[PDB]
RNA sequence: CUGCCGAAGUUUCCCUCAGGAUAGCAGAAACUCAGAUCAGUUUUAUGAGUAUGUAAAAUGAGAGUUUCUAGUGGGCCAUUUUUGGUAAGCAGAACUGGCGAUGCGGGAUGAACCGAACGUGAGGUUAAGGUGCCGGAAUGUACGCUC
RNA sequence: GUCAGCAUCAGUUUUCGGGGGCGGAAAAAGAAUAAGGGAAGGUGGCUGUUUAUAGCCCUUGUUGUAAUACGUCCACUGGGGACUGAGGACUGCGGCUUCGUGCCAAGGAUGCUGACAUAAUGGU
């Protein structure tokens, strides 16, 4: 279960460099430590600031501010691979921050196969407008008149008890 | 007998006044720690708590194929078998002493919950060259008179607080040996914990260990 | 001389036995009240939703 | 007709055992009902019978019982570990028991 | 297809914690997650999967993502309760509830009911 | 380490992202 | 768990269902399987049969073609039929060809875990075991299908005079004037 | 203190079944392969000093009594001071005559006799 | 018969010849300091070229010595560079471990793989591996791809 | 003698539950109630519009000195199940006493009861 992540950290003052500057990240970790491991990785191979002159300043958790009103995400990540560099562009739509990226972790690791440390997130900004979504099986659950029946009809209801071997009677299931 | 009946109540008398001017301390260092966040969240700056003396390590792994270079590391700090973990004071000295028997050892800063059961439970002290368990503070008496301390809280208290004597008294410790983590590890618990290990540097998570292991 | 360890966390006569101060420590202290002085820094609050 | 079985009827699956060693200290009973862990926190402690027969007629009856009392639950389906006074013969793999409601808790 | 996932449509609960209880869909979120609320104050809001729910026929009319006292204005203005309880599917579950937390005394006494029920078979 | 204040004034935290 | 019980296998899956099965007979149970024809398996009609010629080409075996010696040998692989608690295993399950007088009279259950509609996917290739053997051997599709339809004719006759005997006691139901106390302890 | 035997079956030299030449006798074996020194599974056990009885209650029969084993009268009367925890026990070469004087002699002593009959 | 302890599996040299060695590892006896004496450890200070050696606090441990008396000086597997190589293997060292004296769980089966070092039993709990059935343990939850 | 049943305990242990602190954005939510803003996947109205005969989103106030989750902690408590009962006059460490007394879960198990001897355990 991931979480927000506001780190905010800065190099350990010295005589040369009395003032270091505060650099934030709002990045997603299992916990507090995972955290600070993957700042050190994501700001050790952009800055190039070291790991034993840098301190943290705070870290904070960011709940959903509104996590009762759906949204749709978009997702900038870099996929690594055997080439290692693929500006890809995802987008979910759900409820919660955290969950979109759950998902996006879902679906990397299971259409592309891909691995957390090799995966580095890069922007998740939130979808206002209908207009700026791409994805149209995105746009066609925007619309106005959005109607199905329950898909997978067996997973409904499915069988509804503890341990039902030698069912009496066959499953209507519609 | 009426005099030393005058010793056990007197004696007993600055062991409970030790006692209760320890907790005041520990109860006065969770809240200033809570009131400093407090202020300083108050006004927008930002505030960084104090560095800790007190480091936990257990070994998770067995004597089988290790490095003689972590071989000899695990003598020193006292980890002959695993499931074993001891007290080390967090210093510089101690930062590469568990970087180099890094995937062998998980280590963290224990609350004062852990400490406090570890002993009470798995209090053993090296006495005489004997694993004698900690059954009344005579024990300790006997064995660390000298550096004032009296009881297990005194005991508890040199350890928490990482008193002048903090060395002494972790050596006096036997090595706790603790049980396989009730409940489990994770699956692969030989990779790093950042990686969804269990290995390595986990910080306070150690107290959301050592329960499991008692 | 000791024939047995009883665990002090578990066993109350081997608990006082050890520490003489368990006898009074009364844990749940009232105090705060309901009066909670919620305070957070509004700059604070802004640069916590950001983006 | 229906005015008796003042017990459950279970099965004496197996051994607790390891891939291949069997441990047969203590056996796996399945009670008939049993369908959850926590489920099996009910029957935990009952007492619990395998009732066979033989040839001999000792005391006016061909019919014999070993004892045995259930004692932890195993697995996520509801079987049990039960721990009999002698254990339970290895060619009683799959028989019947009755695991009798006493001693109660209710 | 009478059973359709409809903006507003009344559904029940058969898994999690707040099994049994009536609800209905608020705001389609995906056709994996869902958004339900009821004005019953034992059940609050939450984003819940279609895997736990079975759609009911009743369907009463919602504007998509009515807030609690509006869905409760909505749901107490269109009588849902006892509306529900008016089908046969519904006279059955707490039937079933009924004999759940019945005691030994509770079924002698059905005993003594089905028995004298039975007793007639009179039959022309 | 010891516990200091790490004043934000004239020194503004802006985020960061990867590349 | 009854002593027996019967297990219609029509629209049950091959290998998930002997799979329940193996396991019922080692718990001791006499397992009677029925209308073992109608299984089903995963996969298109010809590429099962493809995978059975292999089985017909593995040669010193026996090839047993009927349907019910297929799903016996789907059981026999999932019980130790070497050792003696296997082998006293297999001979409790009782695989037959549709529905013989014995069992015709006897309420057949169904296996919820094992089912074709609930485990495959809709529109998903899926080949009948029946139809599959009388194109590799078998000889009897033909009577057994004609066998079920008059059996289908009695047992249908025989609900219609059960369906207006129910229907009396039915209407003599409401008669009882304990209904009322019938709706307050909820039965 | 009651008895408890940390092994009941005896210990069988490897192979002794096979053949009639080894004695049913334990030896122990020497070979730098052989399974039974390598104590692999389903072997047999070798004789270890761990299996070795409880110190209060070693060479003490089920009854709580060690065997001392009893030649003529006179060494009954020794047992004059221990019938509480030794049990007189007749030499198996002593004739009928002696032998019954043992007997009386030692239910006049208290002294339980193992082999009385 | 049981118990305790327990290696080396290699340098060193001498050496026509096979060897002989000194040393190391394993022991037994007789004697110093209660030590800042050691450490298959890292620091502190460097100096020179992220590494390198050096001398001078952390941690653990009681550290020592002179004297003799055995056994041993094979090889296998895998890493680091590495120079020479090519259809491709390779070829060569230096280096590091573990097996060699060692059962056990897992990997269907197994000399080197994954775990783990073994008195005799009881309970609890794990590792690696796993939970459709053979087979102990979810025909688990969630999100996806494939005919 | 052998074997059972239970009670109170001690050691280890597993499993459900209740109550209460403290911490987080002094949780986010949310609800109720006052402002302002905005619009839609545009409702009533008339494809286009701005709460009307549905409502929605954003900002603030207020009910708030809000609840809950989650994390942590109680030398706070309710139970249920299993294995073990080593040692054998008294010392000791403590707690309640009653200041002679004693008592106690405090330097390791005792009490009550039943059944069998042609049996039950145990051994071959």
């Amino acid at each position: 279960a991931l979480k927000e992540y506001q780190v905010v950290g800065r190099k350990v003052p010295t005589e040369h460099e009395p003032v270091p500057k505060l650099f934030r990240m709002r990045l997603f970790a299992p916990n507090e430590s995972v955290a600070k491991s993957r700042y050190w990785y994501f700001l050790k191979m952009i800055n190039k600031v070291k790991k034993a002159t840098g301190e943290i300043v705070a870290i904070n958790e960011i709940s959903e501010p509104k996590p009762l009103k759906a949204k749709v995400f978009g997702i900038w990540i870099r996929y690594d691979s055997r080439s290692g560099t693929h500006n890809m562009y995802k987008e979910f739509r759900d409820t919660t921050r955290v969950g979109a990226v759950e998902a996006m972790y879902a679906d990397m690791a299971a259409r592309h196969r891909a691995r957390f440390r090799s995966i580095r997130i890069l922007k998740v900004v939130e979808v206002e407008k209908k207009e700026d979504v791409r994805r149209n099986y995105v746009k066609q659950l925007l619309n106005p008149h959005l109607k199905f029946p329950l898909p997978h009809r067996r997973t409904g209801v499915v069988g509804l008890a503890g341990k039902k071997v030698f069912a009496p009677h066959r499953p209507s299931t519609f | 007998a009426a005099e030393k009946k005058s010793a056990r109540q007197k004696k007993r008398e600055l062991i409970a006044k030790r006692a209760e001017a320890y907790e005041a301390e520990y109860r006065a260092a969770e809240r200033e720690q809570i009131e400093l966040a407090r202020k300083a969240r108050a006004e927008g700056n930002y505030f960084v708590p104090h560095e800790p003396k007190l480091i936990f390590v257990v070994r998770i792994r067995g004597i089988n194929n290790i490095p003689p270079k972590a071989r000899k590391i695990m003598q020193l700090l006292r980890l002959l078998q695993i499931n074993n973990g001891i007290f080390v004071k967090f210093n510089k000295a101690i930062k590469e002493m568990l970087q180099v028997v890094e995937p062998y050892v998980t280590y963290g800063i224990p609350n004062h919950k852990t400490v406090r059961e570890l002993i009470y439970k798995r209090g053993f002290g090296k006495v005489n060259k004997q694993r004698i368990p900690l059954s009344d503070n005579a024990i300790i008496e006997a064995a660390l008179g000298k550096y004032s301390i009296l009881s297990v809280e005194d005991l508890i208290h040199e350890i928490y607080t990482v008193g002048p004597n903090f060395k002494q008294a972790a050596n006096f410790l036997w090595p706790f040996k603790l049980s396989s983590p009730l409940g489990g590890w994770r699956e692969r618990k030989f990779k790093h914990f950042i990686e969804g290990g269990d290995a390595g540097k986990r910080d306070e998570h150690i107290n959301g260990l050592v329960q499991k292991m008692l | 001389a000791h024939v047995q360890k009883k665990n002090p966390l578990k066993n109350k006569a081997v608990l006082s036995r050890l520490n003489p101060y368990a006898k009074a420590y009364k844990a749940n202290v009232k105090i705060n009240s309901e009066k909670t002085p919620k305070a957070a820094g509004e700059k604070f609050l802004s640069v916590l939703h950001e983006n | 007709a229906q005015g008796h079985r003042l017990y459950v009827k279970a099965k004496h699956l197996s051994f607790q055992r390891s891939k291949h060693v069997i441990h047969p200290g203590t056996s796996i009973v399945k009670i008939e009902g049993c369908d959850s862990k926590e489920e099996a926190q009910f029957y935990l402690g009952k007492r619990v019978c395998y009732v066979y027969k033989s040839s001999k007629a000792v005391r006016g009856s061909k019919i014999r019982v070993i004892w045995g009392t259930i004692a932890r639950p195993h697995g996520n389906s509801g079987a049990v570990r039960a721990r009999f006074v002698h254990n339970l013969p290895a060619k009683t793999f799959g028989s019947s028991l009755r695991v009798m409601l006493y001693p109660s808790n209710i | 297809f009478k059973r359709y996932v409809e903006v507003g449509r009344v559904v029940l609960v058969t898994k999690g914690e707040y099994t049994g209880k009536l609800a209905v869909i608020v705001d389609i979120v995906d056709h994996k997650r869902a958004l339900i609320d009821s004005p019953c104050s034992e059940f609050p809001r939450q984003v819940i999967r279609y895997g736990s729910v079975v759609l009911t026929h009743i369907v009463m009319k919602l504007p998509r993502g009515a807030r609690s006292g509006i869905v409760a204005k909505k749901w107490k203005a269109q009588d849902v309760c006892n509306k529900w309880a008016s089908s046969a599917w519904a006279k059955k579950l707490e039937a079933k509830k009924v004999r759940s937390q019945l005691n030994d005394f509770d079924r002698f006494a059905v005993m003594r009911l089905k028995k004298q029920r039975r007793e007639q078979v009179n039959v022309a | 380490a010891k516990a200091h204040f790490v004043s934000t004034e004239n020194n503004e935290p802006v985020t960061l992202h990867p590349v | 768990f009854q002593k027996v019980v019967v297990i219609d296998a029509k629209g049950h899956l091959l290998g998930r269902l002997a799979s329940v099965v193996a396991k019922q007979l080692l718990g001791g149970q006499k397992v009677v399987v029925v209308r073992c024809e109608e299984l089903n398996i995963s996969g298109h009609f010809f590429r099962n049969k493809l995978k059975y010629l292999a089985y017909l080409r593995k040669a010193c075996a026996f090839h047993f073609r009927a349907p019910s010696r297929i799903f016996q040998k789907a059981v026999r692989g999932m019980l130790p039929h070497k050792t003696a608690r296997g082998q006293a295993a297999l001979e409790h399950l009782q695989a037959v060809e549709g529905i013989p007088p014995p069992f015709d009279k006897q309420k057949r259950v169904v296996v919820p875990a094992a089912l074709r509609v609930l485990r495959l996917k809709p529109g998903r290739k899926y080949c009948t075991v029946g139809r599959l053997s009388s194109e590799v051997g078998w000889k009897y599709n033909d009577i057994v299908a004609k066998l079920e339809e008059r059996r289908k004719v009695k047992s249908a006759a025989f609900y219609q005079a059960k369906l207006a005997k129910q229907k009396k006691i039915a209407s003599a139901k409401e008669a009882s004037p304990v209904n009322q106390k019938l709706s307050q302890f909820g039965y | 203190v009651n008895i408890i035997k940390k092994r009941t079956k005896p210990f069988k030299r490897h192979q002794s079944d096979r053949f009639k030449r080894v004695g049913e006798s334990w030896r122990k074996p020497r070979g730098i392969d052989s399974c039974v020194r390598r104590r692999f599974r389903g072997t047999i056990s070798m004789p270890k000093i761990g299996y070795g009885n409880n110190k209060k209650t070693r060479y003490c029969m089920p009854n709580g009594l060690k065997a001392f084993l009893v030649r003529n009268v006179s060494d009954v009367e020794l047992l004059l001071m221990h019938n509480k925890t030794y049990a007189a026990e007749i030499a198996g070469n002593v004739s009928a005559r002696k032998r019954v004087e043992i007997v009386e002699k030692a239910r006049a002593l208290g002294v339980k006799v193992t082999n009385a009959g």
